[PDB]
Parts: C-alpha cells; structure tokens; sequence
RNA sequence: AGCUAGUUGGUGGGGUAAUGGCCCACCAAGGCGACGACGGGUAGCCGGUCUGAGAGGAUGGCCGGCCACAGGGGCACUGAGACACGGGCCCCACUCCUACGGGAGGCAGCAGUUAGGAAUCUUCCGCAAUGGGCGCAAGCCUGACGGAGCGACGCCGCUUGGAGGAAGAAGCCCUUCGGGGUGUAAACUCCUGAACCCGGGACGAAACCCCCGACGAGGGGACUGACGGUACCGGGGUAAUAGCGCCGGCCAACUCCGUGCCAGCAGCCGCGGUAAUACGGAGGGCGCGAGCGUUACCCGGAUUCACUGGGCGUAAAGGGCGUGUAGGCGGCCUGGGGCGUCCCAUGUGAAAGACCACGGCUCAACCGUGGGGGAGCGUGGGAUACGCUCAGGCUAGACGGUGGGAGAGGGUGGUGGAAUUCCCGGAGUAGCGGUGAAAUGCGCAGAUACCGGGAGGAACGCCGAUGGCGAAGGCAGCCACCUGGUCCACCCGUGACGCUGAGGCGCGAAAGCGUGGGGAGCAAACCGGAUUAGAUACCCGGGUAGUCCACGCCCUAAACGAUGCGCGCUAGGUCUCUGGGUCUCCUGGGGGCCGAAGCUAACGCGUUAAGCGCGCCGCCUGGGGAGUACGGCCGCAAGGCUGAAACUCAAAGGAAUUGACGGGGGCCCGCACAAGCGGUGGAGCAUGUGGUUUAAUUCGAAGCAACGCGAAGAACCUUACCAGGCCUUGACAUGCUAGGGAACCCGGGUGAAAGCCUGGGGUGCCCCGCGAGGGGAGCCCUAGCACAGGUGCUGCAUGGC
RNA sequence: GGCGACACACGUGCUACAAUGCCCACUACAAAGCGAUGCCACCCGGCAACGGGGAGCUAAUCGCAAAAAGGUGGGCCCAGUUCGGAUUGGGGUCUGCAACCCGACCCCAUGAAGCCGGAAUCGCUAGUAAUCGCGGAUCAGCCAUGCCGCGGUGAAUACG
RNA sequence: CCGAGGGUAGGGCCCGUGACUGGGGCGAAGUCGUAACAAGGUAGCUGUACCGGAAGGUGCGGCUGGAUCACCUCCUUU
RNA sequence: AGGCAAGGAGGUAAAAAUGU
RNA sequence: CGCGGGGUGGAGCAGCCUGGUAGCUCGUCGGGCUCAUAACCCGAAGGUCGUCGGUUCAAAUCCGGCCCCCGCAACCA
C-alpha cells in the first residue's frame, strides 16, 4: 500500500541520546523518540540538542518518530 | 508482524509461527496473517500464501 | 554420596497353586554402594518406525506382543483364572436427585457433547464374512469386527486433452524503434470422449442345517449380503478445475515501472538512504502439480561428543606438581586349562514390516504366497595364534650391591665482610638531598659529605653463565650437621617385582589472615609536594601494614616449555655442563642452539619432538553471559575448589600476508629546522573570504592542495541575483498542420527602454493566359504541434580538464 | 538596482613608519613586449590630466618611451616632520549613452594611524633573496597595489 | 492386630506471585576520562591486597604472549 | 702511540586529551 | 556602643606596613597553534586601589572621618 498517513510535524531537539537517536521536543505535543534518517546519516549532517526539526510520526505508535528535516 | 500493514488493535486473536527475525530483539516469532483477527494482507498479489490473501480475480 | 532397620540373613510358623521378608515371632548384624546405591527429573517397554554409506542417533503413532490403569486412593470376595474397565465394599474429589434421614453415578468401549487447544471423524448401517461367548441345535447377543461417511492428513493412480495449426493475430510486456518476447500457446480445422445417462451386474458364501451314510468319512440339497444397485462390463455421450512457491549467492530462474535505510524482505550473508537481477507490482522465466510453500519436530549434512572418526605449544582445550588406592594395561620362552576369541552344528530369534522372487486388485499403493537374511542369546563339539588364568624358567624392563661423582636440592645450628640506617665520639660549615624542571623535606640545637666505634635487622656483591639442582613451587656468603633425589662404572644380585593413575594423602611462589616476636632499608594504604584542565597516577619527601622469623592457616598464578607422565623407534652437526674410557677421539646422563626425514594452519617442532606408535590419565566441543549465579564442600576471613543456564551476538580466535601506522630502530633525503637576509601579524589602504545586513548582496571553491581563487577587467553590458515593465515555438535549431500576407525599407503613437498598438511605401523569382487571374521556390507573419530554452538539481551518475 | 552592502574577523598584497632617507633639478644605462581606428613623433593652448593640429609606421626600419634605483649639485636635520599618505571639500580631464550608487586621472586644499609591531609565522641556497623600474594580456575606461613577463643593483649564511 | 486417610508440630522439594534488590546482553551521534592495541606515550599481562568517579593505580611476586639493546664522554684490557 | 672491540660507567631519547 | 583586620582590572587575591615605581590566577574578546574541538599559548581589552580630604616635590602607601565587610566582647543596672 505504501501508507502516508505520516505527521510532518516540528520539533526542537530536546536529549541528546545513543546511536545517533535523539529524544526531539515536538510542537506535536511531547518529546518522542526520534532517530536520524539515513539520508542525514549518508550526508554526515550532525544534530545537537535544541533544533527545531520536522519528524515524521506514523500513528501506529508516535512512540518514535524519525528527524527528517536537517535541522 | 509481516506484510504491508496490519489492522490489529490491542484486544485481539493472534496466531503465532515462530521463527527468529533476525534484527530485532526479544522477537522469535512471526505472527501468522490470514488467521483469526489478523486478516489478511490487502492489496497483496504476488507471494500470497505467506500472507493470508484471498484470490483476486481476473478477466 | 552415602543409602538401609523387615533392612540383609537365620530358625520356626502362617499365608500362597508355588519359592520367597509375602507377613509374623524370635535370634544374628548384616546388606547394598563410585563397575554409581539412594535421591531427583524424565519415560510405558519392545517387534519396530524415520533417518543414516554404515556404525550410529532419535522415535515407540497406526499394526503385533508384553505391562500397567480404569475419578484418586485402599481392600478383598467369587472363581481355573481378577485384586476384576461397563462386579462388590470403604474414604475422599466431583456431578446428579432428596420428604435433608440418604441415595446414584464414572465414555482412558463406539459415536457424540463440553473444555482445553494450532489441531483430529459419523450420536452411520450390518451380523453378510471372520472371530468371541452361550448353547444339542436352531438361534441369541457381539460399537470385536466388516464396511460406508467426513478431512488432499499421508501414500499411490488418473483427468483437466490430443493431432494439426504464422517466419508468427490480438491482448499484455519490453525495446537500441528496426525488432524481440509471450508462443503452436491461442483462435480455427480434425479426432478422442472424464463427467454424465441408461442396460446389465457380482466375486466375497459355503458352510454350520436337513437327509442317505452309524450323529464317522463321504454324497446331495437348501437358505444365507451391510458394502451396494457399489465395483465392474455394454451402449450412448460433452473439450471438460490450475494451482502454489521462488526468481542476488547458496539455488534452477531476469527485466521494467513504483518506492527511496521509507514502506518493506529475510533461512544466513545481508538488501533497501533515487538506474534496487534481493522491497511492492507487471511481464518473462524456473521449480513442482491437485498440490505447493511456511511453521513445529527428528535425523542428516555435523568426522560439531569423533567406535568406525577429531583434538589439546599459539585457535576452546594439560590438571600446579609428587606419592599412591581402585581401575586400565603389560617383556621373552615352554607347557597345560580353554573363560574371552573364532568356527561348525543345532535351538531360538513369533506374525507384520524391511530385503529378493512370483502372484492378485486394469498399473501402483495395498495385499498374498514362497524364500533368504538377521545382530544377539542358549546348547553340544571343535581350534589354541592372540588376550585371560595356572605352573616352570629367562634377563632386555624395573629394582638392588659395590666403587665413585656433580650439585644455590631441603632442614637444623652457627658464623663473614661490604652496604644500609640508627646511636655516641671526633674534625668540620652552609647547605644537603631531590628533578625533565622544581617544590615539599631535613640543617645552625650544626645537617650533608669524612673518620673512629657501637647498636641492630635484612640481604647475600664479584664468581654468575646462554650455567647447576629439584617433581613443581623454587634455590645462591661460607661452614658444620642431619637428609632426599640422581648419574655413571662393574654387569655382580633379584627374576617382570613394571607403566599410568579416578579418588585419597602430601607439598605448593607472591600476596593474604591468625598468635607471639622482631623491625634497618624498601614500602601498598595514608599524609605531603609538584605534574596536570583534573591527579585518587606515572616523578619526588615521608609514612602504616607488610616484607623477616617462629608456630598455625590459607592454595591461587603467564604454578609456562602456555607442550600430562612412561617406554620404543626415526640423519647429522654445533656449543654447553656432568660421569667413565684403550683421553687430539669415543661412550653414557643433563642443558641449549641449527637442521634430515616426517608433522604442522602457519609460526615453528624437530633424539629434551609438537615426528611415527603404543599405554593411561586430565580436559575440550562457538564467544560473551562467567569462573559469575545456584547448590555443595573447604576456610578464622579474604576467597578457593566444584560449575551452570536464561538470554544474546554471527561472530570470539589463531597463524601468517599486503599495506598503513607507531611520542619503535637503522639508513637516507627537502629552505624541514637550525645559520642568515627580508617580511606577515601591529597601521592605513588595496583586494578576496567568512560573518552579518539586504529586496537581492548570484553561484561555487574549504587545511596543506578555498581565501589578488573561476574572474586575464562587474558603471550598462558582463550577470547567472533582486524590483518593475513586458515576450511567448519564444534570442537561437531542425521541422509540421496550414492560413493569408510574404524580398525589402520608412516611419508614428505609447513607453525608463524593451515591448505593444499602428500607418505607409513593398514584391521582384518560376511561370501559364490576350487578359482577368493562378499556383509553387526563396523569404517572412499568425494559431495549435514536434520541439526550443534552463548559469535549474545532482561532480558519491560521469567525460574532458 | 545588486554583485562594491558593513558592529566585526581572516587571508593575500601595497604603501609606509625615515636620513643606507625624502624632495627638487640636471644627467646615464636596459631588456623584453606591443601598435592600426592602433600607438602616437613634433608644434601650440593649458599648472596639468589632456585638448587641437599633425608627421611616421603597417613595424629591427617610426611610435609607446621617460626606464627607475643609480651618478652630480642644491635643499631638508631627527620632528610626526619637506617622514607618511589615508580620509574629506572643492575645481576640473578622459572614456563612454551614461561614472550618483560604482571609473580612472589631474590640480589645489585636507594631512588621519603609524616612530619597525604580541604569540605565531612565511619566503628564500646565486644572480637567489632584498629592492628598483619597464612591458604585457584582458580591456571603451578601469578600480591592476592582482597576474604573467623582463631586465637593473645585488647580498647573507649553511657548523650541523 | 494390620490398615487407606485424616489431624497436631517439624523439615525438605518444586510451581505461582513476590515488595526489595542483584542485574546482564546488544545498540551509529549520550555524559566523564583514555586503560588497552605501536617502548599506546609509566610495557604489557598475571595472582593477590588496599584504595579511587571510572578506566584503573600502586604494593609484593611471577611471566614474555616485551619493545628498545642506541648515540657522544670517560675509565679497563684486547 | 694509534688500531678495533668487549665491559663498566655517566649524559641524552622530554611532555602532548580526544574524533567529523 | 567598645576594639582588631580589610576594602584594589569583572571575581579571588599580592603589593601597603618600608611614599614615587600597581602583579598573578580565574573570567571577557580576538588571534594563534591543531585536520578539527577542548586543552594549550599568546595577546588585546580591562584597576587609582571604598570615598571625602589633608600630608608631601609626589600617596594603593603616611594620617583622619564617613561608607561598608568580617569577627570578637557589650559588665556592674
Ligand atoms: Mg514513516
Ligand atoms: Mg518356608
Ligand atoms: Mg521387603
Ligand atoms: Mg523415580
Ligand atoms: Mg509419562
Ligand atoms: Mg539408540
Ligand atoms: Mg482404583
Ligand atoms: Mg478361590
Ligand atoms: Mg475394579
Ligand atoms: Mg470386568
Ligand atoms: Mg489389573
Ligand atoms: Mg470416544
Ligand atoms: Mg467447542
Ligand atoms: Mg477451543
Ligand atoms: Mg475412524
Ligand atoms: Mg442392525
Ligand atoms: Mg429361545
Ligand atoms: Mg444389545
Ligand atoms: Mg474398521
Ligand atoms: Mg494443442
Ligand atoms: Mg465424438
Ligand atoms: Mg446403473
Ligand atoms: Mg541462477
Ligand atoms: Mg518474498
Ligand atoms: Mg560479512
Ligand atoms: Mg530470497
Ligand atoms: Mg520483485
Ligand atoms: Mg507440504
Ligand atoms: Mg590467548
Ligand atoms: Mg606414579
Ligand atoms: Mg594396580
Ligand atoms: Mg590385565
Ligand atoms: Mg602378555
Ligand atoms: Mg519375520
Ligand atoms: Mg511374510
Ligand atoms: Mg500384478
Ligand atoms: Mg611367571
Ligand atoms: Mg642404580
Ligand atoms: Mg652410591
Ligand atoms: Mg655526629
Ligand atoms: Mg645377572
Ligand atoms: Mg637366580
Ligand atoms: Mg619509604
Ligand atoms: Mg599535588
Ligand atoms: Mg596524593
Ligand atoms: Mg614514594
Ligand atoms: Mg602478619
Ligand atoms: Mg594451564
Ligand atoms: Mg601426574
Ligand atoms: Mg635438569
Ligand atoms: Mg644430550
Ligand atoms: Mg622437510
Ligand atoms: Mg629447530
Ligand atoms: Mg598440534
Ligand atoms: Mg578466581
Ligand atoms: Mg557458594
Ligand atoms: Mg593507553
């Protein structure tokens, strides 16, 4: 199906955390547990804490999200 | 769970296979789609045994 | 790791069909146990079943045999036989009725309900066959059984057609636009003819019964079908279900779109972060086919628990060594026993299966018949090479005697100097010590350095070794004592007395702890100083335990040769130490080094083997988890032995090789530093950049190798950016549909220009006609098109440079 | 219009901070390159940039063009000054359609900071650095002190 | 008498839960240091002890699975 | 006297954290 | 109220006491150094010494008072 039902939402990067995954603070409401995406990884773009970043949350669980947007 | 996207809630009838995936941690097991609240794999056409998909029809 | 008290045995009795501790009375005090008892888990066992080359490993469904149990427990009774599945009694669990006093129950029989659960059948017919029970028999019963039903659950068989039929329809897909693919596949022609209908229709069933015959044999006769109106034959008769998995490697099969480390796949490696043969879809393929895949589980592959058949120096793996028990193994000869071992015979090893042969159901599954094998085991005979055992003997093993020898072997008692510190005495004064630098530190009460003595405690310079000793840990002044081990020489004595060693007992560095002493240095902890971002550290100044001794305990280690011990063989050389010789060379025993064969993953090993063997022990089966938990033992504690799993990762590793790297080494180099001259940074400005601001400050370049760079020339241009006006096949390229005007020039309005709107001169070319006029070439305008255009995004898509 | 914006920072250069100098005047030697609407001899106007007139070349044959530092003579005398030249005002010259943003040039006035520079640092081994001018290419003009090129004077020191 | 079972006190064992705590594995871009791999910048490693955020540090001994065995100056003999 | 080498001296080899 | 000591670049502290002559560390900013960050190094920036006075040719300094900050006592009532 390929489902984009996904939030694109804002989101200034609250905890810094392990493996390259950062607790973001959204405007969505809390601070998920959001990853890098791979793109950011490949381009060696580093996030700090405090960027407002979009993060890409499906509904199934807004648990974890993913830092789309470089910074 | 497999295919390309579930509909399974909380509250719900799953049917377990086994068999280690290979990333994850703590998980061994394949839920079974097809069986009981874990319908099957919609829009699926190709490899569907696996999945749980009913027979689309042709012309 | 100990278990046992009816427990092991005895005597007498009872009980039993019968032995017996089955039970009882009495006596004895045994019995079992590491060859693994008791305890716990697990589990009916087997013939077999599956796998497997086999040895093996698992498994014990159906079918057959044995057991055990019929809600759980306990008990008998009757009987030939039960401790009695649809018999009894009792307690409890549970359901049922109850007029609350009590009763009835038991599907683990078929079938079915219900629960659990991934999941497993019809509340079927029949007594026909076969068997069971009863009976003189007829017959009666028989959810044994015989069949049917339901389920691709398994195996096996068949159908979904066949024959033709294009240099290749469409449909779909790909394309380098030609073409290719699908694919003779289709359609279409021809034939057959599952299904399906009708006609017939069993073999299975001839007995038991009746009569002749004596109710014997024999002979005749009759009845007798759930399957099933099935199987099957005869005719008719229609082209009449295809699916599922995969498609990177393993592994058989490849392309495009969609997706962009997302969604997803995955059995492992891993694939996906924009050209995915790994994802989703399509075509194409390829595997199989009424199935095919997934999952579980077992074997295999795993020679990955290894008997066949792996090992252990470095990969996981040798125990710390010694002595030694059980156990295992054992020289040479002669003879007997004949237990092992072999062999023959024979008994067994039921049937079913597996294996071969043939037969039956149209094949095959399936079944039938016959045969063969079969490990094992019993019984009788045989054989003695080998093992065992008995006897005799041998000297090669091993042990001893005598003669010696080497040595830091161990313990006990002593002593001998250097040195250290500490004390006194002397002389002597301004610092000593310390460091990469320093500071803390001591010193004027006079240190340090120097001499005289004394007090101690500890250690043993040189020799000293690449050396010697021990079994290991280890061990050094020297002497004395006690005392081990060992080596040779003689081959003299013994006559296999040996090798190994689960356990056991003993030793076991260093640290540690207990009791008492001693205490010079050194010196954890600790207190200082520096060093440093920080300093719990490296470096310095002290400094407590401890080091030292006695007695006790601890028992670990890179307890290393990371190489268990024992013997036999298999080139040498070279150095060493230690013994004998017929002594510039031989021959033993140790210690090293190089290397034959050989081994090994290589390094390396190589008569001191890791070679070839044999013997026995120890241990190993991925890393982490972890030498940890848990128990158990030991210990005064610290801890030690003994030693997992759950989970987790597709690695942990060894040895080498290529490089790279090293505040590793040697050899080299360069304006690299030094030697020198002149700057840069400080100033202003010239410039380019970052940052910032902007409507935009176009874009890039990034350490050397971006920064007077592209830019070797930004007022407009350039120019790529912004604001405004405007243009649309368009500034430029090749064309089309085509419609008029079309070569050309000159203006005018509006306007910042560009542009827009617009006049008017202006048509010649080819040509046909007398002319009116007509079409086409050049060239140009308009509307739609194919396209142009892009300094727009990607130099991790690239070429060039 | 913007690339030139500017509270800042850096890089690269120039010009300096003086008297081994600076100014003025005369005087002397280069090489290499260019030049056609291009270079411009010479003549006059102008303080001058230049303007006008105009010969010459088609370039070893003319022109750019004077080379500069240097040599002689004069001044300046150790000061922020005859060092130094930025900024700022004013007048102009030239190119081009047009220099306001944002040109160069001339002339006059203005005369800031700077008295040899902190850590760090860079170049250079011989005609080399250091300093001194000239040519060019692009280009109407030039923000060129850049680059590329050519000569003049001409060193130091290398133990290691 | 024997006797299934029940009751009273004790233990063992397992299963369920278990407040409390040990607590382990992996993880790219968490934090503090930099222990180890090169003489890893004090060799390492090893047992043991005491101490420290933590790697660890140091003591005592052991080992080589340790590199470096240099370059001037002096003495002592060839 | 030099020639080489063995050994003993003593001087020197400072310090310097990390990871796109 | 009584007494002692001190007030200092932004913070901590030297110097005062012995008149002239103000330093370091931490912090600020910039640079360097480094491939890069800290660390590092450098600078640059930055105090009239609480303040009013007087002393003296000249005061952080000699001297007084106020302002503070620290502490000790504050007794007989
Ligand atoms: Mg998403
Ligand atoms: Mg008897
Ligand atoms: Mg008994
Ligand atoms: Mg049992
Ligand atoms: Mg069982
Ligand atoms: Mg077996
Ligand atoms: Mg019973
Ligand atoms: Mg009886
Ligand atoms: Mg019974
Ligand atoms: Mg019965
Ligand atoms: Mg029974
Ligand atoms: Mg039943
Ligand atoms: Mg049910
Ligand atoms: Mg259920
Ligand atoms: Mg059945
Ligand atoms: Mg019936
Ligand atoms: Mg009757
Ligand atoms: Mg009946
Ligand atoms: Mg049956
Ligand atoms: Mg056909
Ligand atoms: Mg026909
Ligand atoms: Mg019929
Ligand atoms: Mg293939
Ligand atoms: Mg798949
Ligand atoms: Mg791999
Ligand atoms: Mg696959
Ligand atoms: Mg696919
Ligand atoms: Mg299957
Ligand atoms: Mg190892
Ligand atoms: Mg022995
Ligand atoms: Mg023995
Ligand atoms: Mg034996
Ligand atoms: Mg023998
Ligand atoms: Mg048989
Ligand atoms: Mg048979
Ligand atoms: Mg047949
Ligand atoms: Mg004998
Ligand atoms: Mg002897
Ligand atoms: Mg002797
Ligand atoms: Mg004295
Ligand atoms: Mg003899
Ligand atoms: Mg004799
Ligand atoms: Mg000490
Ligand atoms: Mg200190
Ligand atoms: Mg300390
Ligand atoms: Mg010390
Ligand atoms: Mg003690
Ligand atoms: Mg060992
Ligand atoms: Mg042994
Ligand atoms: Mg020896
Ligand atoms: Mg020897
Ligand atoms: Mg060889
Ligand atoms: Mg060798
Ligand atoms: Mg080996
Ligand atoms: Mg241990
Ligand atoms: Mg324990
Ligand atoms: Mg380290």
């Amino acid at each position: 199906a390929k489902e984009k039902d996904t939030i694109r939402t804002e989101g200034v990067v609250t905890e810094a955390l392990p493996n390259a995954t950062f607790r973001v603070k959204l405007d969505s409401g809390p601070e998920i547990l959001a990853y890098i995406s791979g793109k950011m990884r490949m381009h060696y773009i580093r996030i700090l804490p405090g960027d407002r970043v979009v993060v890409e949350i499906t509904p199934y669980d807004p648990t974890r999200g993913r830092i789309v947007y470089r910074k | 769970i497999p295919g390309e996207g579930h509909n399974l809630q909380e509250h719900s009838v799953v049917l377990i296979r086994g068999g280690r995936v290979k990333d994850l941690p703590g998980v061994r097991y394949h839920i079974v789609r097809g069986v009981y609240d874990a319908a099957g794999v919609k829009d699926r056409k190709k490899s569907r045994s696996k999945y749980g998909t009913k027979k689309p029809k042709e012309a």
